[PDB]
């Protein structure tokens, strides 16, 4: 069960996350045309990189029992709610009672992906992704930040 | 890799996953498909390519 | 077809162009930094930049 | 608020549902190709539709503060999840320390209705971004 | 001990009983004259079934000691009453208290089923049957919900 994830990320962002999940050598470009260039898992150029640039990396999240999940809330069979951080699902020391379990998204919204005592498959997770959160409704906001820096 | 296949009056039929994919629901696991063709030159007509489980 | 192709930083002239009626497909292509216009299409041609970047 | 909830119904599922949220004419399909079609609400036709047979469904619920839930689940700001059937989300007596309520779909599914003193539409979920004008600033050229 | 229930379903409860209670091949009528036709287990023909259309079907109920019942009141020796859903009456623990069994039928009217330790014999249910509830008022409404379907 390996989901995408297209996400915008700021510099600083952008380096955490490349260094994270190394990188040997990759060039990223922004929004607004700045581009850093990975060589090494170091970064050796960068252009001229202003604020609230935007740069747009993919990455992989995969759900699985034996792997650590970083944030899910567990229903018993005897309707207590519970939440766990960072540990993988077989952690959990009687999955017998656990009935259902949904993953969180920071957004507060609650995604299934294990009910009936197994894992919901890849397509019912893109039902639910798309079934969690229908009227969220983002601040609209543009600013520039940012103009031709050469004289021409 | 630039082959030529020449394929007249042939059936490709049930090259897939057509027996098990559920009817009516575009989103779910397609697997499968007949007669792929890359950078390749193929002339073949009157054929019949039914229910395979992709393209 | 250039699905997810990065052509940029081009010296001088265009980076992408495409003219005298011709297609091209540039579906989330990178072009910065070039020389001149980063995406051009002349007479009479078609070309598809959805995801693009021009800066 | 309109919240669209897609679900798989049996026959009897199905047909109960459609009397209940009345349907004219329309033909509804299954997974293995049976087919039923309701025509000035009735059953006209019906196609083999053996047993275990699934019939995809939308169903559209209009949200709102005065009118009852049939079945929601809230989060406090401690920690403490709740449920609730049958109750209005202006009913629960302590609102003041609600900080999320999402609506439990009948197929384990949770989808967010409240955030943070308002309705989910009403909030705007504003982004991050470091607070600048633009910089307007001729730099040197290396070419 | 089997009881024969005659009762009138709609399409979905008919649909729902047929399936529970495997039935191989077989027509449905009803109120109105519509039917719906059941072969190999499966909806085959429908003629126009209306909303509110009555379909009879008779479904025997078996009571037994070793198997389950849906809902019936126990009482003690001591004097405690307690009810029990879906489970069989030799499946209480301590049998040896018990009393008096009496099942539930959904009408809140309890016809005694156990006692003196031994079950009560076809005829006395009977009686019990008719026992229980003497004084039911049924609320009477009658809506036609139909006209002849053709042209004529």
């Amino acid at each position: 069960l390996i989901i995408k994830h297209q996400m915008k990320l700021h510099l600083n962002e952008l380096v955490d996350w490349a260094w994270r999940n190394g990188v040997t050598s990759e060039k990223f470009h922004s929004n607004n045309g700045s581009y850093v260039i990975f060589d090494h898992s170091a970064v050796v150029e960068t252009y001229i990189i202003n604020k609230n640039d935007l740069f747009n990396v993919t990455e992989e999240i995969e759900i699985t029992l034996d792997k650590p999940i970083d944030y899910f809330l567990e229903k018993d069979m005897y309707g207590n709610y519970r939440e766990h951080f960072g540990i993988a699902i077989n952690d959990l020391l009687f999955l017998n009672t656990t009935v259902n379990i949904w993953l969180v998204n920071d957004d507060n919204s609650h995604i299934l992906i294990y009910k009936d005592g197994k894992l919901i498959d890849e397509y019912m997770y893109h039902q639910f992704e798309y079934e969690a959160n229908q009227n969220k409704h983002i601040y609209p906001n543009n600013k520039a930040s940012g103009t031709y820096p050469h004289k021409t | 890799n630039g082959s030529h296949i020449q394929t007249n009056y042939c059936d490709f039929s049930y090259n897939g996953n057509r027996e098990q994919l559920e009817e009516y629901n575009k989103d779910q696991n397609m697997y499968g498909d007949g007669l792929r063709i890359f950078n390749s030159s193929l002339t073949g007509n009157y054929m019949t390519v039914n229910r395979c489980g992709e393209i | 077809d250039l699905r997810s192709s990065d052509c940029s930083n081009s010296q001088t002239t265009y980076g992408v162009i495409a003219t005298r009626s011709s297609n091209i497909n540039f579906d989330k292509g990178i072009a910065n930094g070039c020389g001149a216009s980063g995406i051009m299409a002349n007479r009479g041609c078609s070309i598809d930049a959805t995801g693009a970047t021009a800066s």
